[PDB]
C-alpha cells in the first residue's frame, strides 16, 4: 500500500514493492557551499505514452529529463531557461492476475549512453538520439547500418549488452527495482541530480535513463498471446531553472 | 666468546643469493631464432644454495627483496655500437594474462606491476611482503592437489605428488621496450632474492644427496660419506 | 541460450519428483564460466588472492498460484559433486518454499583449508559445489502456466576481501 | 511463516500451521538425576525418499531412528555404539495449489506396533519390520499370508484399524498435525525422547513412528487424476551415543 | 612404569622411557586468536597391523591421519567432514628379553615426504603414497623403475637416506625416541596439529609421518634367526572436523 | 582476514598504465618521409586498462601523475654511434 | 678448515676390562655415537659449504 | 658497458672452477655488483681475527 502525492497529483496503489532511493539521497536543493522555481506547477505526476509488453518485447528505454520535454509547464521552462536542475520520480505499472507469469526490471542508468547503429563513431543525430515521450526499444541483435548514402542514424541497443556493451546481468549495479507479477504489479524509484555541474543545460544534457527490461517471458495461463500495458508515470523534483532567454525550439525529423 | 649475533635465523638468511637468470634478445621480429621476450615462474628451487638453505625448516614467513643484475652484449664487432638499453620486468600474479607477442597488450601495465631499467643504472631492487594466502609458507607438502575417486575415470583426478597450491606465486616477464637494433644483442638479467624478518618452524635435516627436480626425488650420487678408518686420526 | 537473454533463466515444470539435480555449478566464481562474469567474478579478476562467504539468491519469476519445495545446497571441498538429492542433503542446505516467499538466500559458509583461495582454476582451493533440486514438484492449477523460470544472483558477504591486485583475463587490445 | 534453524541445515517456509511439541517437553540431554555428542556434526535435517500422494493412496508409515539409519553421521554413531538417545524434529511438506483438495494427518506415535501378516503371532522378521529410508505402505483391508512354504514376514497395516487395531479416529490421542491443503502446505512436529530407560540400543528398539494418513481424498480441479509428492524431512536432536564396539551390520534381505 | 588413559582406552607398561612431546606443545583446540568434536568417540588407541622385526629389517614408515583412515568414528569424520584437526599420541611397543640385541629409533616426521621411484618427479599415485593402516617399508638401495608401459609409481626410501635425501644420523632432528631392548620395551610420543593453516583437509595432505628403523642390528643368544613383534598403536587428539558433505570414496588399486 | 587494505579506491586506482606511445626521429630535414616532432592529443581512451579500470563509475576526481619512458635505437648498424 | 694452527686435539675410545657376556647371550654388540654442541658454541663469519654443487 | 662480480670467499668456502659454475650463486658468499662508469665500489668489515 503506497500513496504519492506530489503537487496536484497523487498516485495511490496497493501493489507496490516500498521504494528505493538511488545512491540514499533525496533530491534536495542547490546549498549556498534569479532562479526560477516552479514548485508545485511543475513538481507533478505525468503519464507517458503506455506500452505494450508482449512475448517478443526486448525492453523499452527513455531519456530524462527528455521525455518531459513536451509535459506542460515543466519543458516550458526547460525551453526557455537555460540552465536547470531537477531530481525524479519514477512510478512504473505492470497490472496483471494471478494467472500471469513474468517479471520486469526497471533500471536508473545515470549517462545511459547506447551504441550507434552506424560504422562511423557516435554518428547517431540529435533528433534520434531525443525520442521524447515515446523512448525507444532494444533489440536481440547488432544490426550494421549500411545505408551510406542516408544512415538512419539511430542507436542501435542490445538487449543482452544493455545497450552500452555491458552485461544485462551487471545492469543491477544502479538503482534498480524488479516487478514480479506474482507480489508487486507497480514499482517507484527516486533519482537525485545526478552530474559533474550542480546547474547544467537541460537541453544539451541529459541527466537519466530508464530502462525497462523483460527478465522473464510473458505468459498467461495456456493461451498462445497475451499483452500487457506498462505505464510511465515520472514527476520533476526541486525543480530549478535559469539563464532566462528566448524560447529554445529543437530541430525535428 | 658466545655472542650468537652471526647465528640468527636473521643473519644466516639474510644474503643475496641468485635464483634464475633470465635471457632476452633484441633483434629483428622476423628472424623467429631469436626470442625477443621471456617469460620465467618466480621459484627458489632452481639454484641449490638458497634451496638449501631453506629446506632446512618446514615452515617460515618472511618479507623478499628482489633484485635484477642486467647485463648485456653483442653478437657482433663488425656493426659499430647500439644505442642505450631500456628493459621492462613486469610481474604476472596468479590468473593474469600471459604476454605472447614483444608488443602485445598485455605490457600496457594497467594494474600489473612493472620494473622499468636503464642500462648503465643501479640494479633495480624491490621489497615485496609476506603473500602465501595460508599463516606460513611450506617448503613441503605430503598430499595431493586432488585425490581420485572411487567411479571416477582413470584419466581425470590425477595429480602429481605434492602438485603445487601454495607455490602459484606469479611468475615475471622480461621484455625491451627500445626498438629493435639493427645488431642482435644479447642480455641476461640475474634475480637475487634477499629475504628479511624470516621466522621459520620444524627444522630439517640438511641436505645430503644432489637435488634432482622440485621435490625430494633422488636418481645418483648417493653416496656422501668418504672413506676412512675407524682407528684412524 | 548463450550470450542472449535465455542465459540468465532457469527453466522449471511440474513434472513428477525427480532426483535429477535442477542447478549445478562450483564455487570458483573467478574460474567458472558462469559466476567469471559477474561482478563479484569480474572485481576477483583483478586480484590473485580473495576471502570470504559469499549471498546466492534465487527468485520465482512464475505466477501467484504456482506453489512448489526446493532444495539448495552446498557440498564442502573434497567429495564427490553431488549427483542426486540424496547426495545433496548431507550437507549445507536451503528450502525454498516457494508460496510464502518469492525469493531465498543461501550463505556459502567460509570452509577451506587455507585463509585465502586463488582466483584460478587450481585443486589446491576448491570452494565445494552448489546444486539445486526439487523437494516435492512445481504445482499449478487449471488454466496456469506450466513451464516458469528462476533468476539466480550473487553477491559477497560483509567478510569479503581480495588481494594481491592482477590484470584480468578478459581484456584484449589490438597490437 | 517459519525458520527450522538446526546444525548446518536451515528450512524456510511461508505455508506452515505453527508447530506442537509433543508432551509440551523439547529434547533435552540426560540429568545426573565416555559419551559421545556428535552436536552439529548429526543434529541437522536429512531428506527422505519422497513418496507420492494419489487418489487410491491409503498412507505411508515410517519407524524412527531407523529411518535415519543411514543418514551420514547419525546412522554411523548408531551402528558404533551400543547404546543411544536423540529426540526428533520432523517436518512434513505436501505443496497444492488454490484448486487441490485434501488433507494429511500426521501422527507421531510412540511404540508404534504394527499387525503382523501371518498366523503365526509376531512372526515378522527384523528385515522386514525395519523397511529404511522408505518407510511402508497401509491396505485398505487385512490380507492373511498363507505361503506356508515361503512367508512373507511383512506388517499387514489396514489404514481405518491404524496398523494396531485401534480406530484411526482415535488416532489423534497422539501427538499430530493436521496438513489441508487449503490452510497450510506443511506441518511440524518435535518428538522428545520418549522410552522406559534412560538410553537404550539404537538398533533394536525403535522409539517413535511417523504415520501419514490422507484424512480427506485428493482431487484436483475436474482432472481424473493428480499426484502430490510428499517430503519427510527429520533432523537428530540432542544426540548422544555410548557404549563403543565394532561396527554392527544389520543383516539384509 | 606408565598409564597412558585417553577416551574409553588404556595402555598400562612397565618398561617405559618416560615419553617426549614434540616440539614442547600438547595438542590444543583452535583458539579465537558448526565444528564436530567426537571427543572421547574418537579419542581413543586404535592398533595398527604388527610388523614384524628381523635380521634383514630395514625399517617400517606410516603417515598419519593416513594410518587412521579406517579406525572407525576418526575415519568415517575424515571421510565426512572436508576439514579436520587432530593431534596425535603415538605408542611403539617392542618386547624382548634379556637375552635379546638391538635397538628402534622411532621419528616424528611433519611433512615426511618421500623419494619415488620412477624417473619423472613426483609422479607416484595417490593409491601408493597412502597406502593406510599397513604402512610401507624401507629399501637399503635406490632402485629403479624402468616399466615404461606399466609404472608402479611407488615410493623407494632408502633406509640410509630417510627415504628423502637426507643422511638417517640426522634424522634425530625431529621429535625422536630411541627403544633400547637392554632399557625399555616401548615408547611414548606426543605430536600437536602442524599445519600452515589451522584447518586442512584430511584426504588431501597428511600431517605426520611415523618412522622406525632399526638402529642396532637384531639378534637373540646365539640363535640363527629371532623375530620380534612389533605394535604401532596410535590415538587421535583434540579431534575437530568441519565442512560436512557427502561421503568421499577415495579410488583404489 | 578482511582487512580491505588493498581493495580501496586508491589501491585499485594507483597503479602505473601505458596510456600512449609518442614515435619521433632524428633524421635530415629534406627527408619528407620522416616525422622530426610529433603531436598526441592527451586522453587515457586509446588503451584498454586503464579505460576500463575508469569507466567503472560515471564521475571522478584525483590529481595525476605522468611518467615518460624515453628508448630509441638505430636505423641502420654501418654508421658507427651517434651522439 | 682443516689447518694445524688450530688443532682440536683427538678423542679415542679403549677398554677398560672387558666387554662380559653370559652363555646363551651375543657376543657381537655394537654402540652409537652421538654429537652435539653446548651452551656456549658460537659461530662467526657466514660462509658458502662445500658439499653443495650444481651443474652448470 | 661491462658490469663486475667480486665475491667473498672465506675459508673453506668453494673456490670457483669455471666462470659460470655454482660457486656464483652467492647463496651465503658475500658479494658486491659493480657496473662500469659509477663510482669505485666501497664496503666495510669489522674485527674478524680468532
Ligand atoms: C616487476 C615486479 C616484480 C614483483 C615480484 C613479486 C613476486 C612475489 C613472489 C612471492 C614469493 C614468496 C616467497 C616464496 C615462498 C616459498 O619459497 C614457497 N612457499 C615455497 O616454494
Ligand atoms: C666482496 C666482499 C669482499 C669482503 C672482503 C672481506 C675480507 C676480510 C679480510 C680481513 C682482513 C683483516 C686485516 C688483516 C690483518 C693482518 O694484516 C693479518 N693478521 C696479518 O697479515
Amino acid at each position: 500500500v503506497m500513496q504519492l502525492t506530489l503537487g496536484n497529483s497523487t498516485i495511490t496503489t496497493q501493489e507496490a514493492a516500498n521504494s528505493v532511493v538511488a545512491y540514499g539521497r533525496w533530491p534536495e536543493y542547490i546549498k549556498d557551499s534569479q532562479p526560477t522555481e516552479p514548485d508545485v506547477a511543475a513538481c507533478r505526476f505525468y503519464t507517458l505514452d503506455t506500452v505494450t509488453w508482449r512475448k517478443e518485447s526486448r525492453g523499452w528505454w527513455w531519456k530524462l529529463p527528455d521525455a518531459l520535454k513536451d509535459m506542460g509547464l515543466f519543458g516550458q521552462n526547460m525551453f526557455y531557461h537555460y540552465l536547470g536542475r531537477a531530481g525524479y520520480t519514477v512510478h512504473v505499472q505492470c497490472n496483471a492476475s494471478k494467472f500471469h507469469q513474468g517479471a520486469l526490471g526497471v533500471f536508473a542508468v545515470p549517462e545511459m549512453c547506447l551504441a550507434g547503429d552506424s560504422t562511423t563513431h557516435m554518428f547517431t543525430k540529435y533528433e534520434n538520439a531525443n525520442p521524447g515521450e515515446k523512448g525507444g526499444e532494444f533489440k536481440g541483435s547488432f544490426t550494421l547500418d549500411t545505408n551510406a548514402t542516408n544512415p538512419a542514424r539511430n542507436f542501435c541497443p542490445v538487449d543482452y549488452l544493455f545497450g552500452s556493451g555491458v552485461l544485462a546481468g551487471n545492469a543491477f549495479v544502479y538503482p534498480h527495482q524488479i516487478i514480479n507479477l506474482r507480489t508487486n504489479n507497480c514499482a517507484t524509484l527516486v533519482l537525485p541530480y545526478v552530474n559533474s555541474l550542480s546547474i547544467d543545460s537541460m537541453t544539451k544534457h541529459n541527466n537519466w535513463g530508464i530502462a525497462i527490461l523483460p527478465l522473464a517471458p510473458l505468459d498467461f495461463a495456456t493461451e498462445s498471446s497475451t499483452e500487457i500495458p506498462i505505464t510511465l508515470t515520472i514527476a520533476p523534483m526541486c525543480c530549478e531553472f535559469n539563464g532566462l532567454r528566448n524560447i529554445t525550439v529543437p530541430r525535428t525529423q | 666468546k658466545r655472542t650468537r649475533s652471526e647465528s640468527t635465523v636473521e643473519s644466516f638468511f639474510a644474503r643475496g643469493a641468485c635464483v634464475a637468470i633470465i635471457e632476452v634478445d633484441n633483434d629483428a621480429p622476423t628472424k623467429r631464432a631469436s626470442k625477443l621476450f621471456s617469460v620465467w615462474k618466480i621459484t627458489y628451487k632452481d639454484t641449490v644454495q638458497l634451496r638449501r638453505k631453506l629446506e632446512f625448516f618446514t615452515y617460515s614467513r618472511f618479507d623478499m627483496e628482489l633484485t635484477f643484475v642486467v647485463t648485456s652484449n653483442y653478437t657482433d664487432a663488425n656493426n659499430g655500437h647500439a644505442l642505450n638499453q631500456v628493459y621492462q620486468i613486469m610481474f604476472i600474479p596468479p590468473g593474469a594474462p600471459i604476454p605472447g607477442k614483444w608488443n602485445d597488450y598485455t605490457w600496457q601495465t594497467s594494474s600489473n606491476p612493472s620494473v622499468f631499467y636503464t642500462y648503465g643504472a643501479p640494479p633495480a631492487r624491490i621489497s615485496v611482503p609476506y603473500v602465501g594466502i595460508a599463516n606460513a609458507y611450506s617448503h613441503f607438502y605430503d598430499g595431493f592437489a586432488k585425490v581420485p575417486l572411487a567411479g571416477q575415470a582413470s584419466t581425470e583426478g590425477d595429480s602429481l605428488y605434492g602438485a603445487a597450491s601454495l607455490n602459484d606465486f606469479g611468475s615475471l616477464a622480461v621484455r625491451v621496450v627500445n626498438d629493435h637494433n639493427p645488431t642482435k644483442l644479447t642480455s641476461k638479467i640475474r634475480v637475487y632474492m634477499k629475504p628479511k624478518h624470516v621466522r621459520v618452524w620444524c627444522p630439517r635435516p640438511p641436505r645430503a644427496v644432489p637435488y634432482y627436480g622440485p621435490g625430494v626425488d633422488y636418481k645418483d650420487g648417493l653416496a656422501p660419506l668418504p672413506e676412512k678408518g675407524l682407528t684412524t686420526y | 541460450r548463450k550470450n542472449t537473454m535465455d542465459m540468465y533463466r532457469v527453466e522449471l515444470n511440474d513434472a513428477a519428483h525427480s532426483d535429477t539435480p535442477i542447478l549445478c555449478f562450483s564455487l570458483s566464481p573467478a574460474s567458472d564460466p558462469r559466476l567469471a562474469h559477474t561482478m563479484l567474478g569480474e572485481i576477483l579478476n583483478y586480484y590473485t588472492h580473495w576471502a570470504g562467504s559469499l549471498k546466492f539468491t534465487f527468485l520465482f519469476c512464475g505466477s501467484m498460484m504456482a506453489t512448489g519445495k526446493l532444495l539448495v545446497s552446498y557440498a564442502p571441498p573434497g567429495a564427490e559433486a553431488p549427483k542426486s538429492r540424496k547426495e545433496a542433503m548431507l550437507g549445507t542446505h536451503v528450502i525454498w518454499d516457494i508460496g510464502l516467499q518469492s525469493s531465498c538466500t543461501m550463505v556459502v559458509p567460509w570452509i577451506s583449508n587455507t585463509t585465502y583461495r586463488l582466483t584460478i582454476n587450481d585443486s589446491f582451493t576448491e570452494g565445494g559445489y552448489i546444486s539445486m533440486f526439487y523437494q516435492t514438484r512445481v504445482v499449478v492449477p487449471l488454466s496456469t502456466p506450466r513451464k516458469m523460470d528462476i533468476l539466480g544472483f550473487v553477491s559477497a558477504c560483509n567478510d569479503f576481501s581480495v588481494r594481491l591486485l592482477r590484470d584480468t583475463t578478459h581484456i584484449s587490445q589490438e597490437a
